[PDB]
């Protein structure tokens, strides 16, 4: 009974076990099922070309067919029509609309703004807002590598540097989660990582980080690591480079990135480590050690030389990253600088439900009576612990604290409502956002957060999720966690990172985007309609599961190869 | 907010320190 | 470490007596 | 206005094709 | 060049287009 073993092994996070059990099998269709599981988990394992069905197992692992099945389900629902931003309802509102359009139309390669000629929209934006506008094209064309690049290529030759940087970022985005074997992204992006213009460096490096977040490629890391030591690199470029390297090397314990990050910290003046882009350096370090637990002491000891104010931040962030999956009661006691502390409480507690409910009570207490500075991060922790999970109590709390006189609590509460409801058409939440949009009219920043939350609620027109867990809520996608942490750590300085120049980091959410649709196949990977009983009623598949539902097929005619009816399942005959 | 609405057994209401008493 | 009621909270340096500082039991 | 000739790209007017591939 | 095409070796300068 092979399929269970590979689940348990993937939980153990051990490469050797994964490859040991993914072979040592006398069936092929079971290997195809395990390949679908690995593809969902974002693990790609290299196989010898002499294995019995190398071509198809490789084709499955690289999610090449994901786009076609997703568009097939989009044809079943009859939802291919584009939704302009005004249907959901200054430069800052053009940018807000661009983001709404990108979120809503994600994974359908259609749009009414970025038409055949997108200059008409791009030149209504300016500077970084125009960069993120150009970057949104790659979010609309997600997982469509061939058509994505065919559409993006026109902007790669623009005279405007912001548009070219956004096209580079789009080219990176369209390569996320697909791992095609021709390497279009390394060939297209790698010439700009040391470009003279820093905006080009930011776009190329973030694109490469998103395109290769799955695997710790040695060539991409050797390309990128020099850029943190370049004397022309801004602190923003060094931070983005550390983010990219930690995403690419996430959970790998790669020593050369670790040493490079420590060297880049040790070089920086006590005056520069005050720059808030410096917070991305230990974030990349934690991503490099995410979930490795007690092994982190060696680096905690190496960090002892760092300046005292920065030391608290680096140590806390790296420690809570190392234990992100642990669900350790004692580290939670230690955490019970402060913002990263509460984010680490959520990051650790999300691994089990009793700890998560105690965390929810703690976060409510902190929002009501906590330190005035400490409560600023609490809504982001509430977002992290309950992404794509529209709990009524959480949404009520955030709606209460959505008017708070302290602007950052309001901003973070609104963003947390948008995240919690992401990928769900919840009508209560949509009405809340519409009312808060009427209240926060004539308030550009709160209105911007409201528009972001509105767009995020309708992400994919209801067909996408951001939850990091999958397969019966028992396996954690490290790339999803890395993207979510990138965004929320950037939101611990929302007024200067997100509302400033660097809102392009919101596109890190693409690393966590996944489909929430069930699909059944015959042993030939051919769409096989069956009837299912989705509980916690009947429908004709492919059907959409919500956060906590279990789907069962209501006849004994077919038997599934995997015990878990999540994602893609191959079905045998009697 | 203004406060109607809900108070989690905080009853005068003293829902939080950042709301009018 | 207490608070006196406009309201003033010295232990939080916040400006906008409660029985309990943690939960403000009236 | 969707392809480039061999170099000229007439949309951007960039001067110095199999869609986005080098061939 | 780590950024070129020879199509695609198994089926040009990308940045310059030379």
């Amino acid at each position: 009974r092979f399929p269970e073993a590979l689940r348990l092994a993937l939980m153990l996070n051990d490469m050797e076990l994964v490859e040991d059990i993914f072979t040592s099998c006398k069936d092929v269709v079971v290997q195809k099922q395990m390949a679908f599981m690995l593809g969902r988990h974002g693990v790609f394992l290299e196989l010898s070309e002499d294995v019995e069905e190398y071509e198809d197992l490789t084709e499955i692992m690289s999610n090449v067919q994901l786009n076609s099945n997703f568009l097939a389900l989009a044809r079943e629902l009859d939802i291919m029509e584009p939704k302009v931003p005004d249907d959901i309802y200054s430069a800052r509102m053009n940018l807000a609309s661009s983001f709404v359009n990108g979120f809503v139309n994600a994974a359908f390669g259609q749009d009414k703004l970025l038409t055949d000629d997108g200059n008409k929209w791009l030149y209504k934006n300016k500077d970084h807002g125009m960069l993120s506008a150009a970057a949104s094209l790659g979010m609309i064309l997600l997982w469509d590598v061939d058509g994505g690049l065919t559409q993006i290529d026109k902007y790669l030759y623009s005279s405007e540097d912001y548009i070219k940087s956004g096209a580079l970022l789009a080219c990176g985005i369209v390569n996320s989660g697909v791992r095609n074997e021709c390497d279009p992204a390394l060939a297209l992006l790698s010439d700009f990582v040391l470009h003279n213009s820093n905006t080009m460096r930011l776009g190329s490096i973030f694109g490469l980080g998103l395109a290769y977040a799955g695997s710790n490629r040695e060539d991409v890391l050797t390309l990128l690591l020099p850029v943190m030591g370049d004397s022309k690199s801004s602190m923003e470029v060094a931070g983005v480079t550390a983010l990219a390297c930690g995403m690419i090397a996430v959970g790998s314990c790669n020593g050369d990135v670790t040493s490079t990050i420590l060297q880049t910290i040790m070089e920086k003046s006590e005056t520069e480590l005050k720059d808030t882009y410096a917070r991305w350096l230990p974030l990349g370090l934690g991503l490099n050690h995410l979930g490795k637990g007690e092994a982190i002491e060696a680096i905690l000891a190496a960090l002892e030389v760092v300046s005292e104010p920065f030391r608290s931040f680096a140590n806390t962030l790296v420690d809570v990253c190392a234990y992100a999956g642990s669900g350790n009661v004692l580290k939670v006691q230690q955490l019970l600088h402060q913002g990263v502390a509460v984010l680490g409480i959520a990051l650790i507690a999300m691994g089990e439900e009793i700890g998560a409910e105690m965390a929810l009570r703690t976060f409510g207490h902190l929002l009501r009576y906590g330190e005035p500075t400490l409560r600023r991060a609490v809504p982001l922790a509430l977002a992290l612990i309950s992404v794509s999970n529209p709990r009524l109590n959480i949404l009520d709390t955030l709606s209460k604290f959505s008017h708070d006189a302290d602007p950052e609590v309001s901003y973070n509460s609104i963003f947390a409502m948008g995240m919690v409801g992401s990928g769900t058409n919840n009508a209560r939440l949509a009405a809340m956002l519409r009312q808060l949009a009427q209240y926060h009219a004539k308030d550009p920043n709160n209105l911007f957060m409201v528009r972001l939350a509105q767009g995020l609620t309708h992400l994919g027109k209801g067909t996408l999720t951001l939850c990091p867990y999958h397969s019966d809520r028992q396996l954690m996608s490290q790339v999803a966690v890395a993207g979510l942490l990138t965004v929320l750590v950037s939101f611990l300085d929302v007024r200067n990172i997100i509302l400033g120049k660097s809102h392009y980091v919101l596109y890190g959410l693409v690393a966590a985007m996944q489909p929430r649709m069930l699909v059944t196949f015959d042993e030939e990977l051919r769409p096989l309609p069956v009837s299912v009983r989705v509980g916690q009623q009947t429908h004709t598949t492919p059907v959409l599961l919500a956060h906590g539902e279990r789907a069962e097929l209501a006849t004994e005619e077919f038997l599934p190869v995997t015990p878990i009816l999540e994602g893609f399942v191959i079905l045998r005959k009697n | 907010s203004d406060i109607s609405q809900s108070v989690s057994s905080a009853v005068q209401q003293y829902y939080s320190y950042y709301y009018p008493v | 470490y207490y608070s006196i009621h406009a309201s003033i909270y010295p232990y939080y340096s916040y400006t906008s007596r409660y029985q309990s500082s943690s939960y403000g039991y009236g």
